């Protein structure tokens, strides 16, 4: 549907964290649409971006591509301005076939959820932990 | 939303073109402006005033989106913009410059652009009685005129099958190892014989005695892909004519309380009539690109006639098996076009341009000298799409008949190269 | 923390759909944990991978990376057996900085999750639909 | 008279059967008309042609040809489309002098037709007997 | 926002010039937006263009680029069409650092237009004359 403001409530380990989105408007050139939150200064504010994509001679597959950046601010550098410190990565990338049914689909969308939500993960996002 | 206005699916997750749609579109209507507020630069009334004011009009137009999709057909033409227009008195924007001189103090000099007026235009008309004749007199002169360019090509695509079937035996004589049947096919090629006599290995000696042929089959294939394509324009049979016409207007009132404006205007109505020759199952199957293109066609054919490789380290046997296999598979996909190919897609267009026209300039009698220009932004844009004629006259499945066994007999050729 | 049966609640559109993974081991070699539904044949069967990294001299960055294999079944190809028809691959992968804090990773991960359930996502997903 | 539409009926053995024939258009090269049953494939599909001739130089006489020609689809070969297997040829001619009247013609047209009800021929054509 | 009909009121040296312009669409290429005032010919019709831009590995720096294009009709050639005869070319642009704040920005913005209606620039201008 359209870009719009997307709220999001329970985030991070509190899960009272809160946060909006404005639409940033669509890249027409790679095809890629951005949200991003509103801050101050546009380099330091969280940016989400997705995009779809359809077949060509070099790939019959979809590719559904969701990257999200979160910048560190350093609010005190010894300057008068903040500064980029450290740039979080999340990349989530998506690959269907001309035939995949929509279940099919809908079934990965929640599963992926539900693992990020699961004891498993969480050690090995939060504490950087391997399987044991 | 995953189906456009203009697409539609099918069993096996296929995007084509949706029938009922793109023939008869939706009639929309246009609540909008086009250009309500127009300018005045210049004097009246020995008052400088720069007003804006709103004239008469109106706004009621049926409209369609234009639609340009890829075609429904292998190797076709793009498909027909099907768009309805619904003639409203199409107003054309004067731009008048009038310069008058008079009277001892009354001058003044003010001119009118964008002003939008109303006249009376034939909204339909019919010029089948003179264009359905001519159009089945092409058909006569068609085999004589561009049959000697048919013929021809039919002549040079026999030669390349049978190339095809004295180069199985070359490939084959290394695998179970008759070398004597080579030799004899070799020297039926080069006017001499100065053939390398040297013990070498046994594959090699299939490159030396293909070497002409190589530079044979390269020429064959290039100039064959743009006598493919001249053909096909042919197939969309388009005729008509023009005629001269004229059409009076009047009741116009630009210069309230100064004067009155009239003029004479001159179209050209005319008439157009194409129709689609294509597969009348080619339309049941397609994707956005499932098939091998055709622009590096040019490029990948030299690939192989070239004595420069990258393939020799890499299991060559391979690699030759995979070319002819290729071939074949193009082979299948252009022999798919002469099966049986009728008439599938009729549309009718009638539009009127507009000419060179003069206007004469009046001042309640009296004659005045005026200089002026206008330009025509909307024009008659319908095109009925159809499937029927009044007089149908056509056949081109026999001649044609007589290409699709030589490319089937090739594609079964390939078949006996398997592993 | 063990590899265990991950039992999973609210799956797919429906959200009735339920999922459990078994532990499948850990390849030592790329050092990656294997999980997988309990199914009849291992290639129809779910599949979830995940792994962590540490930074070497090639890269000073920490990835997790976790991909997550769907096939399709064909149930009667007209043979005995079933056969892979499709194969839905979803791949997230994760970067972060030696620097990179506990609730900077922690935030990444909820956001992430509320996105797959965010109305955005799921007709970009499920109905393969661009920002509009 | 134009080309129309031939609706046939009293057809086949029971004469229950009904035939329509759809215009073809002419071909101008040969001169020759076209008639065909509305199938599904062209080449499955039931042709009739008709022709007329005017005496030149090479011939005084006029001829007037018709052909019927009628396939036998085979709808399973194995394969997923049918395939002609019997070609059924049915030919017809007429030879004419300049001056040859119209009762003659009508007289001859007539007569064919009746002998083809005659209980002569269907075993001629039918059982494939001679005479006897 | 969106792109509109953009009304601008208080042109020309008189200021009682008007001008609309209608959004043209947005070339997907170069990512450019157009618009153009509403004539009869667009290659005479007034044309107005913006672009945003983002930092690659090119370039660290936002570009605005914004250009206008207004040719000069000859009405009269001696021939029954107008034709193109001078092309007034104003060109605009402007950069930033991916830390440039809104304010700065913002502060750009008035004081360009603020000179424009100096006195200073309007003999640079118009009478094309240099400082003194």
């Amino acid at each position: 549907a359209k870009l719009e403001t997307v709220t999001l409530g329970n985030i991070g380990k509190d899960g009272k964290q809160t946060l909006v989105l404005n639409p940033r408007g669509v890249n027409p050139t790679n095809g890629v649409a951005s949200l991003s939150q509103a801050g101050a200064v546009p380099a330091l504010e969280k940016r989400v971006t997705v995009s779809v994509s359809q077949p060509s001679r070099n790939r019959k597959n979809y590719k559904v591509q969701v990257k999200i950046q979160n910048p560190t601010a350093c609010t005190a550098n010894g300057s008068c301005d903040p500064s980029v410190t450290r740039q979080a990565y999340a990349d989530v990338t998506f690959s269907f076939t001309q035939y995949s049914t929509d279940e099919e689909r809908a079934f990965v969308r929640t599963e992926l959820a539900a693992l990020l939500a699961s004891p498993l993960l969480i050690d090995a996002i939060d504490q950087l932990n391997p399987a044991y | 939303p995953k189906l456009p206005r203009g697409l539609r699916f099918g069993a096996d997750n296929e995007i084509l073109n949706d029938f009922q749609e793109l023939w008869f579109p939706d009639l929309f209507i246009e609540s909008s402006d086009t250009h309500p507020w127009y300018t005045l630069k210049g004097r009246v009334l020995n008052a400088h005033l720069d007003d804006r004011l709103p004239n008469v009009g109106g706004r009621q137009v049926r409209r369609t989106p234009h639609r340009v999709t890829v075609p429904i057909a292998s190797s076709g033409l793009r498909p027909v913009t099907t768009v309805q227009y619904d003639p409203a008195a199409l107003s054309f924007l004067l731009n008048a410059r009038v310069d008058w001189d008079f009277g001892n103090g009354d001058s003044a000099n003010l001119v009118i652009n964008d002003f939008l007026f109303r006249t009376f235009a034939p909204k339909e008309f019919d010029f089948s009685n003179s264009l359905v004749p001519r159009y089945t007199q092409a058909f006569s002169a068609f085999n004589a005129k561009y049959g000697t360019m048919i013929g021809e090509g039919l002549e040079t695509i026999k030669y390349l099958g049978l190339l095809l079937r004295r180069l199985r035996e070359g490939y084959r004589a290394v695998k179970r190892g008759d070398l004597r049947a080579l030799r004899r096919v070799i020297q039926s090629y080069h006017n001499g014989k100065w053939k390398p006599a040297t013990a070498g290995n046994l594959w090699l000696e299939f490159r030396y005695g293909l070497m002409p042929l190589f530079y044979d089959i390269r020429d064959v294939m290039l100039d064959w892909q743009n006598r493919h394509d001249k053909i096909q324009r042919l197939l969309r049979f388009s005729v008509g004519h023009g005629e001269d016409y004229v059409v009076e207007f009047d009741n116009l009132y630009p210069a309230v309380a100064y004067f009155k404006l009239k003029g004479e205007i001159t179209l050209e109505r005319r008439h157009r009539h194409g129709i689609s020759y294509a597969n009348r199952e080619g339309y049941a199957v397609f994707d956005n690109g499932s098939l091998r293109p055709v622009s590096d066609w040019k490029e990948l054919a030299t690939a192989f006639i070239n004595p420069h490789e990258v393939a020799w380290e890499l299991t060559p046997y391979s690699f030759v098996v995979d070319w002819f296999l290729n071939v074949g598979d193009i082979l299948a996909q252009q022999g798919q076009l002469y099966h049986n190919i009728d008439i599938v897609d009729g549309f009718d267009r009638r539009d009127i341009r507009l000419k060179s026209f003069t206007i004469k300039g009046e001042r309640n009698g009296r004659p005045v000298n005026v200089s002026a220009s206008l330009s025509a932004v909307d024009l008659f844009y319908s095109r009925l799409h159809t499937s029927n004629l009044p007089f149908a006259t056509l056949d081109l499945d026999t001649t044609f008949s007589s290409f699709k066994h030589v490319l089937d007999s090739i594609f079964l050729l390939t078949q006996r190269v398997k592993r």
